[PDB]
């Protein structure tokens, strides 16, 4: 009827479209190198 | 004229509807016929009436229904690869 529409639509994920059309896995790292105190980062060796 | 006409010319032939030098306020004519398959891919105007711009390059299609999914930007298919290819940066509305 009106522009209604259902706001999710599928993704043709055929096998024989080109590779510009062919579906990417992204992931995505995000932190923030703000706060004082830190949690991770990798092993060094420690000094006295 | 255009959107409204009872015959166009063949699909592939696209007749030149140059909109310039006025307002392209179309969007009144979504009440006139229910537009189905609507997909503008660039802008979605429920309402246009301020820009101006040069090229339109305006087309007038024929087509069936299950076959909207060949037109969308870069899209391959029968329309892309027979009738008329949509660019990648196909900035524009589909109304089927």
């Amino acid at each position: 009827g009106p522009n209604c529409y259902f706001p999710l639509q599928s993704y043709g994920f055929r096998p024989t479209y080109g590779v510009g059309h062919q579906p990417y896995r992204v992931v995505v790292l995000s932190f923030e190198l703000l706060h004082a105190p830190a949690t991770v980062c990798g092993p060094k060796k420690s000094t006295n | 004229e255009v959107f409204n006409a009872t015959r166009f010319a063949s699909v592939y032939a696209w007749n030149r509807t140059r909109i310039s030098n006025c307002v392209a306020d179309y969007s009144v004519l979504y009440n006139f016929a229910p537009f189905f398959a609507f997909k503008c891919y660039g802008v979605s105007p429920t309402k246009l009436n301020d820009l101006c711009f040069t090229n339109v390059y305006a087309d007038s299609f024929v087509i069936k229904g299950n076959e909207v999914s060949q037109i969308a930007p870069g899209q391959t298919g029968n329309i892309a690869d027979y009738n008329y290819k949509l660019p990648d940066d196909f900035t524009g509305c589909v109304i089927a």
